[PDB]
RNA sequence: UUGACCUCAAAUCAGGUAGGACUACGCGCUGAACAAUAAGCGCAGGAAAAGAAAAUAACCAUGAUUCCCUCAGUAACGGUGAAGCGGGAAAAGCUCAAAUUUGAAAUCUGGCAACAUUUCUUUUGUUGUCCGAGUUGUAAUUUCAA
RNA sequence: AUUGGAUAUGCCAUAUAAAGCGCUUUCGAAGAGUCGAGUUGUUUGCAGCUCUAAAUGGGUGGUAAAUUUCAUCUAA
RNA sequence: AAGAGCAUAGCUGUUGGGACCCGAAAGAUGGUGAACCAUCUAGUAGCUGGUUC
């Protein structure tokens, strides 16, 4: 390993994921995404009865409640929507085995112009999510009440982590 | 067609319909999606040293050298030919 | 006879039975794809077989 | 999808990100055994394609063969003795040094329970699709044997046809 | 090795046999499947007509009978196959249409008419397509009269010259373009 | 101090599976002194292999594969030796990857309790429940004929 | 004695359903150490070796001309 | 230059198949034992011998 890396040294392209965020905005990265956690499956099915029985009387509101506003996983379906541009933050995991996966998102989001960072660990971003593993994290669309700090920790991961880093 | 068989009208003489196009000869057509995909990985992969080292060999009007240098490194003319232009867009765009 | 219907009626309902009880065909029928997973098909074939089978039909001389 | 991104980096083979990867991971491979289990493929856009779904009853295998009959051939047919209780689906490429060839092998379960309610893939548990490569049915066995619809690719001559009547 | 023909009769047999039970397990229907009027493709066959492999989408759509209904009664389908004189177009045309005529669909579910399938059910006959859809040669003209005007046309005024035309055409194009 | 995730072990843990024989016919690899043969090695089935065009052709165009007749002892090569076309036997079509459902992983194996069904107390499932697999992607939709 | 599936019949089903075809105001993703080139062996095919692709591109041919149009197909 | 060939059977001759029968060392493949065996083989035979009222 350390003789064949520094050798031929680390490309910035793979260079950029061994530098990861800070612990603190980490944090409150994660505090606001508690916030967001997708439903458990236990709760999926409490609401597939609140249904049942909403559907009984004609669907009532939106199924019962307003829009799931959570978190977006899956590397596919949050390609999808950066492309789109429907993403306000993209988390991606440091140590993800094949590189590959995540080796092009960076400058894909950079181009898009869009605030992201990397997020140390995958277990952690899997637990946000109640899976094993999760290489990719994404918010796009929150509350009102969560607007005022999640535009903070962006500016605050746009002052220590996508500004500082740009492409070096 | 003049109703005959030689001449380059040959045929016999009836009136043509205009077949649809078929799906297949789609191939090759560019997607706004893939055309992006393709950008995205050319800026981040990079180029190889063969396609480096023709480029400013245009850079300093070795022009002849290097049209040779890529025939010898794909094989066909224009494979070598299509190689050449794009990376002088990529000169000009720079 | 005794015994061994003895441990049938014992292990009906139960899902795992000893190999001496099990059915001996050949190796091959056992190791074969049971009917139900031969007549397992997508519901994309299912769409195309509920809303176009083969029919019935004929011609008048 | 983000696998259009993938073979997309794929086919740039010369890379500086590919050529480091490739060296990194080929002197990994070296260090374990011959042939390998591999908990996810290292390219999941190729075996996605090759028939590969991340489910019960699809296997990987990592192998590396000496340079110097196919490498991609015998790469199969290795992992068939090895694995001798699956039908091996396919193979793709990965990586290479000065010496070896580094291929990861797809196999399928036959007697589990996923694949044979699986329609897509029941194919492979019937008798005639064991030990595929032992007789050159894959995809590199029927391209090395010349199998293909063209004018580009014995017994029909040797033999002396005596008709009833003639 | 050495290849004898001593199974020919008994060949010959099992097709038979092969035939009977095939026609008897699907009696209501017709054994053997409709074919459109197709031309061999070359100078020593293309006046000829016989029957190719199934009918083109384009004569499908114009038919009315979707690409799945035609499937389901009989109708063979190409896809490869694309038909370019509409002549081709026609003269499949009323081949399936006279089929459709022709055609009587048994209804499902228990005798109910859906759609316009049918509404006779004993009429349940198996027929010889070939008889009702017999494919025919290529109609030839009799006793046509006049045409002195091709009386002065003297063939090789077309034939040896044009002929000429066409081998000394690259010839000429490229001298146009020189001088030019 | 604890819990995750990952990598690797161990079980006389639960469930499965592989070997060997036949090999006339199938498909491979190898291959002699004739012959892409005999011998050798590998691996199947009641058939196998091939198969729905990266195929023909140069026509008024053909239309998956296999087989028979013909092409034809012709083209081609230098004694070897086809194929397109035509006639006939038989005909049957299709499935994935590549885009999302993000207002819901809708998917799947297994443990347990019931309901069944059986070529069959020996088989094959279903329901419920639990658990795990799975967002590095299981479902639905789509495969260029679109 | 089972079974072949059709015929009729009886009972559940769930069926707030999905699909086919008029139209599009458009979008159409399409398989890489692979194709290919040179090179060595062997019976164009395949194989080792070094290089290594592309998007109306790629394969294949009638033409031209040694390039071209045209035709046909959509490999890994 | 006012077409004579096509098909079938037989006889005879010739060419090739084991080729009228019998007979030369040898060579290959795969085995057994510390040379032998089985297949290819019914071989090379330009000869010797025999070849039926």
């Amino acid at each position: 390993r350390k003789i064949l890396n520094l050798r031929l040294k680390v490309p910035p392209a793979i260079a950029q994921f061994q530098k990861t965020l800070d612990k603190n905005t980490a944090t409150q990265v994660f505090k606001l995404l508690n916030k967001y956690r997708p439903e458990t499956a236990a709760e999926k099915k409490q609401r597939l009865v609140a249904e049942a029985e909403a559907v009984a009387n004609g669907k009532s509101a939106q199924d019962v409640s307003k829009k799931p506003y959570n978190v977006k996983y899956g590397l596919n379906h949050v390609v999808a929507l950066i492309e789109a541009k429907k993403a306000k933050l993209v988390l991606i995991a440091s140590d993800v085995d094949p590189i590959e996966l995540v080796v092009f998102l960076p400058a894909l989001c950079k181009k898009m112009g869009v605030p992201y960072a990397i997020v140390k660990n995958k277990a952690r971003l899997g637990t946000v999510i109640h899976q094993k593993t999760a290489a990719v994290l994404a918010v796009t669309e929150v509350r009102e009440e969560d607007k005022n700090e999640l535009a903070s920790i962006v500016s605050a991961v746009d002052a220590n982590f996508s500004a500082k880093y740009d492409e070096s | 067609a003049p109703g005959l068989v030689v001449g380059l009208n040959k045929g016999k003489t009836l009136t043509k319909r205009q077949l649809p196009e078929r799906p297949s000869r789609r191939k090759g057509h560019l997607s706004k999606r893939t055309a992006f995909v393709r950008s995205i990985v050319r800026e981040v992969a990079g180029f190889a040293p063969y396609e480096r080292r023709v480029m400013e060999l245009i850079r300093n009007s070795q022009d002849k050298r290097a049209r040779k240098l890529a025939k010898k490194r794909l094989g066909t003319l224009k494979r070598a030919k299509g190689k050449i232009e794009e990376l002088t867009s990529v000169i000009q765009s720079s | 006879e005794s015994n061994r219907l003895a441990a049938r009626e014992a292990y009906k309902n139960k899902k795992y039975i000893p190999l001496d009880l099990r059915q001996k065909k050949t190796r091959a029928i056992r190791r074969a794809l049971t009917p139900y997973e031969q007549s397992r098909k997508t519901l994309k074939q299912i769409k195309k077989e509920r809303y176009f089978p083969l029919r019935k039909y004929a011609l008048k001389a | 999808g983000a696998y259009k991104y993938l073979e997309e980096l794929a086919k740039k083979k010369q890379s500086d990100v590919n050529l480091f990867l490739s060296r990194v991971r080929a002197w990994e491979y070296r260090q374990m055994n011959v042939i390998h289990r591999a908990s996810r493929p290292s390219r999941p856009d190729k075996a996605r394609r090759l028939g590969y779904k991340a489910k019960q009853g699809y296997v990987i295998y990592r192998i590396r063969v000496r340079r110097g009959r196919s490498a991609r051939c015998t790469a199969e047919e290795r992992v068939g003795r090895y694995c001798s209780n699956l039908r091996v689906l396919n193979s793709y490429w990965v990586n290479q040094d000065a010496t070896y060839k580094f291929f990861e092998v797809i196999l399928v379960d036959p007697s589990h329970k996923a694949i044979r309610r699986d329609p897509r893939i029941n194919w492979i548990v019937n008798p005639v699709h064991k030990h595929r490569e032992s007789r050159g049915l894959t995809s590199i066995g029927k391209k090395s044997r010349g199998i293909g619809k063209g004018h580009r690719f014995w017994l029909r001559h040797n033999t002396l046809s005596l008709r009833r009547y003639r | 090795y050495v290849k004898t023909w001593f199974n020919q009769p008994g060949r010959k047999l099992r097709r038979r046999q092969a035939r009977q039970t095939k026609a008897a397990k699907i009696a209501p229907r017709p054994v053997e499947a409709i074919r459109p009027a197709v031309k061999p493709p070359t100078i020593r066959y293309n006046m000829k007509v016989r029957a190719g492999r199934g009918f083109t989408l384009e004569e499908l759509k114009a038919a009315g009978v979707s690409r799945r209904v035609a499937s389901t009664i009989g109708i063979p389908v190409d896809h490869r196959r694309r038909n370019r004189s509409e002549e081709s177009l026609q003269r499949n045309v009323e081949r399936i249409k006279v089929y459709l005529a022709h055609l009587i669909v048994f209804p499902r579910k228990a005798g109910q008419p859906k759609k316009g399938d049918a509404t006779d059910v004993s009429g349940a006959e198996q027929t010889d397509v070939a008889a009702v859809l017999p494919i025919t040669q290529e109609a030839v003209e009799e006793a046509k009269p006049i045409t002195e005007e091709a009386k002065n046309f003297n063939a090789f005024s077309t034939l040896s010259n044009e002929r000429a035309y066409a081998r000394y055409a690259g010839a000429r194009a490229a001298f146009q373009k020189k001088r030019a």
